[PDB]
RNA sequence: AAAUUGAAGAGUUUGAUCAUGGCUCAGAUUGAACGCUGGCGGCAGGCCUAACACAUGCAAGUCGAACGGUAACAGGAAGAAGCUUGCUUCUUUGCUGACGAGUGGCGGACGGGUGAGUAAUGUCUGGGAAACUGCCUGAUGGAGGGGGAUAACUACUGGAAACGGUAGCUAAUACCGCAUAACGUCGCAAGACCAAAGAGGGGGACCUUCGGGCCUCUUGCCAUCGGAUGUGCCCAGAUGGGAUUAGCUAGUAGGUGGGGUAACGGCUCACCUAGGCGACGAUCCCUAGCUGGUCUGAGAGGAUGACCAGCCACACUGGAACUGAGACACGGUCCAGACUCCUACGGGAGGCAGCAGUGGGGAAUAUUGCACAAUGGGCGCAAGCCUGAUGCAGCCAUGCCGCGUGUAUGAAGAAGGCCUUCGGGUUGUAAAGUACUUUCAGCGGGGAGGAAGGGAGUAAAGUUAAUACCUUUGCUCAUUGACGUUACCCGCAGAAGAAGCACCGGCUAACUCCGGCCAGCAGCCCGGUAAUACGGAGGGUGCAAGCGUUAAUCGGAAUUACUGGGCGUAAAGCGCACGCAGGCGGUUUGUUAAGUCAGAUGUGAAAUCCCCGGGCUCAACCUGGGAACUGCAUCUGAUACUGG
């Protein structure tokens, strides 16, 4: 199925999680369908680690793409802050 | 990854003081300044157009203390900003930490600078910074960590640099050991013996 | 309204087919000259209307032979 | 084979070879009826066979043993022969 | 606001000159190799050759909430106790927590590898119609009632093994009818026809044949129409060289009909017509994975396609199908071949171009490592199990980047070395001496972050007949790290553990002494007895944990000249002419809008390049946003020029 995910990017120990649209038969860093935002893991709390656009997460989702368990608490995380 | 042999040779090729001496005297009590190094020191040949564009690079070089990989690293970025490359890349050497640390007057010469700094002596914001190379940037607070105020290498080059010229550009205060870097240095202020043009044209054949 | 071509037809020896030139004018990619180059299209054509000279109207559609993908839409100019 | 699930792929295969087989050949024969019926030009005969093929060929269709599609075809094709003869 | 601000020459033909013209050099770059040398770290990279052959270990399993079950270990158990009466130690029970083997479901078509084949059966760009699509998702419905088996198991038995055979028994969400049947299929229509499966949690009473039926919730099942995704198919253009390859083609091109496919189609067959491709290079031959991109360049171009991402092809060689939504299937099946191995000689078994690794080839490319802790994947209600993907670690200076190998003072300038007009000069503040410091390495002590979740509790809400069970939401408690002795910080001691390589005739920065066209050097133009060119020494120059040589690409090379060259004598006007294809074409009007131009829309994947910022102590590196992607198609206009 379609599904919402994370894509390890970065450097080594310096993980950078990009939000992706993909099919889940796809390699993790492969072939996906739409960049839906970003997860910075190790941000200094003085920037920005999470800038996930939820109006694609939820046109998507309206679709029957599925929400990784990462991506639901980034969401979760979102919902609460902002 | 540094210049480790004697100092008053490279001045006495350059043909200029390269200040690789703190000051208690005079380089010509000290060398044969006049007299370029070696068995053939005393003839002085006519130097090509490459070879003056050489000895200004292997002079600023030498001044700042920067081998090859970063001076060209320096140039390329300096190439790349906008503006003249030539100002651009005296800036960039003039940015350097150890640069200002000696320039502050906490150094006497650049190496016993490079040598405070890379020691971990040397504050920026209140964070160690021991990179010879860190970019300085404006009002960066540069001072002397709470352990080493009490060396007297401080202290005598504290007094030497009392006894040079004053850079407009650092606002330092030797009780507290701390200074300030308020802005980056135009053309007008650093020395007018160093011609940025031969750098670009032997950097840009 | 619907995407069409145009051509020339060279040969209708076959039945319920033609073969229709479409003649482009295409810039030379290295030395900027305009240089004409020719497509020669199977074309279906029923009730073997088109003659050879005549400049036909032409649309693409499913498969309908080996060689054949596009379809006659009209005729425009008849071969004199 | 080597993995345990490639050993009982294979027998399931086989298995499901010969299941399918069997019922191919049942729908096979069925349909041979109907056109040997349309090669005799028996009319009642080949309304027959059709009406006895279409309940099994649409089973099978169902069951996944062929495509929806491929039993449309064998029903269209069968139903425009007989209306040639009456 | 920014995101094209970009272009260097030199040596060598001559006694000398100008021109022509080739050779060579100065610049970047690399999956590099070799020689000398070698301190640390971060980030990346690492069989380019034999798509040669492979020892060994792992790389795909999972579900008891589908099913009969109980073989193993943990418990409950009824009954018999060694007896040191509160340890109770073995006889039987699937009773349950679970679970080997087995049926069944899903997954093994993903993920991982290689570039052999492929010059268009592929790729890129842009369009299109005649299609299917498991899991995910929206809507509407149904989910009734039966049957025959079969694995396991049991008994016998054939084999060295691999693996079977016979007879009997049993279960299901396995299999097969029946009923049902429409906005589904066939048909113009009438009508005809087609499906299914249960399981789990809890429970108030009513009724129980003591298993439970009965209620509710969750989940699963079947049919149809959609969404999303993936895939199949078609067209145009582009995508190497060779004419010392010019003709090629019989299912060949098209048509009618039958068949076939999920789908169009010579996809296949019968018949008929006689066509189709080709000088805009068909056919044939050699080479080759394609692209985003990388290197170089001012640009146009030239070269290239390792890592990363998309597409394709392959899986010992050749062929084939089966299951399945999807394969003609790396770790599936059948056959044939070569090869290797086991054998009781009758038969068997295997495929590292998965991760390590071995032999071989080569100038050359690494560990038979740790963990599923994070991301992702498979299965499962979940817990969880599996995952050589992946996260890390090991080795290599292979590259980029950063840091260190100390700092200050230090003279009549010591010694020795080298040169010397024998005065001295230089090595050279260099050393020694003195004062100071301790980055990195060494020893010891603290110590983030990658960690989200998951579990058990309670409380609220929803659901319900129910204050159970379940779902969501708060809070509480005890935990989850391979890296790892982490990053980082703190203390100790002592300059203590850490500089080499090439070059010095000109091009090209850097000069003297000593030993015979020999020895030797040489990228292109020295050595025949005072050689700045050989070899050694002193000195100096350039780079620096590197330095050189070799190999390779572009630049310089305007030296294939589109931008941007020439042909009287330097290479170059066919011996001359006619002339088909092709190229170009006087002048006016009208019309079209093909070239051309303008605007808009769609697309031009992400990464990369560039600009402004952010985080790693800086940098490399990572990353946010933008610009760019100079292209293609469509639509609407313009009509000067070219074309009709």
């Amino acid at each position: 199925m379609v599904t919402i995910r994370l894509a390890r990017h970065g450097a080594k120990k310096r993980p950078f999680y990009q939000v992706v649209v993909a099919d889940s038969r796809n390699a993790r860093n492969g072939r996906f369908i739409e960049r839906v935002g970003f997860f910075n893991p190790i941000a200094s709390e003085k920037e920005e680690g999470t800038r996930l656009d939820l109006d694609r997460i939820a046109h998507w989702v309206g679709q029957g793409a599925t929400i990784s368990d990462r991506v639901a608490a980034l969401i979760k995380e979102v919902n609460k802050a902002a | 990854a540094r210049y480790l042999g004697p100092k008053l040779k490279l001045s006495r090729r350059e043909g200029t003081d390269l200040f690789l001496k703190s000051g208690v005297r005079a380089i010509d009590t000290k060398c044969k300044i006049e007299q370029a190094p070696g068995q053939h020191g005393a003839r002085k040949p006519r130097l090509s157009d490459y070879g003056v564009q050489l000895r200004e690079k292997q002079k600023v070089r030498r001044i700042y203390g920067v081998l090859e990989r970063q001076f060209r690293n320096y140039y390329k970025e300096a190439a790349r900003l906008k503006g003249n490359t030539g100002e651009n890349l005296l800036a960039l050497l003039e940015g350097r930490l150890d640069n200002v640390v000696y320039r502050m007057g906490f150094g006497a010469t650049r190496a016993e600078a490079r040598q405070l700094v890379s020691h971990k002596a040397i504050m920026v914001n209140g964070r160690v910074v021991n990179i010879a190379s860190y970019q300085v940037s404006p009002n960066d607070v540069v001072s002397i960590r709470e352990k080493a105020k009490k060396q007297s290498r401080v202290k005598a080059a504290l007094e030497l640099a009392e006894q040079r010229e004053k850079p407009t550009w650092l606002e330092v205060d030797a009780g507290k050991m701390e200074g300030t870097f308020k802005r980056k240095p135009e053309r007008s202020d650093l020395s007018a013996d160093i011609n940025e043009h031969l750098i670009v044209e032997l950097y840009s054949k | 309204k619907i995407r069409t071509l145009q051509g020339r037809v060279v040969s209708d020896k076959m039945e319920k087919s033609i073969v229709v030139a479409i003649e482009r004018f295409v810039k030379h990619p290295i030395y900027g000259k305009f240089i004409k180059r020719t497509t020669k299209l199977h074309v279906h054509d029923e009730n073997n209307e088109c003659g050879i000279g005549d400049v036909v109207e032409i649309r693409e559609c499913r498969p309908l032979s080996k060689t054949k993908s596009w379809t006659l839409v009209r005729v425009v100019e008849k071969a004199v | 084979a080597n993995i345990k699930s490639a050993k009982k792929r294979a027998i399931q295969s086989e298995k499901a070879r010969k299941h399918n087989a069997s019922r191919r050949s049942m729908m096979r024969t069925f349909i041979k009826k109907v056109y040997a019926a349309i090669e005799a030009g028996d009319k009642a005969a080949a309304q027959k066979a059709f009406n006895e093929m279409q309940p099994i060929v649409d089973r099978q269709a169902a069951k996944g043993l062929i495509h929806k599609n491929k039993a449309a075809r064998h029903k269209a094709n069968l139903t425009a022969q007989i209306n040639k003869l009456a």
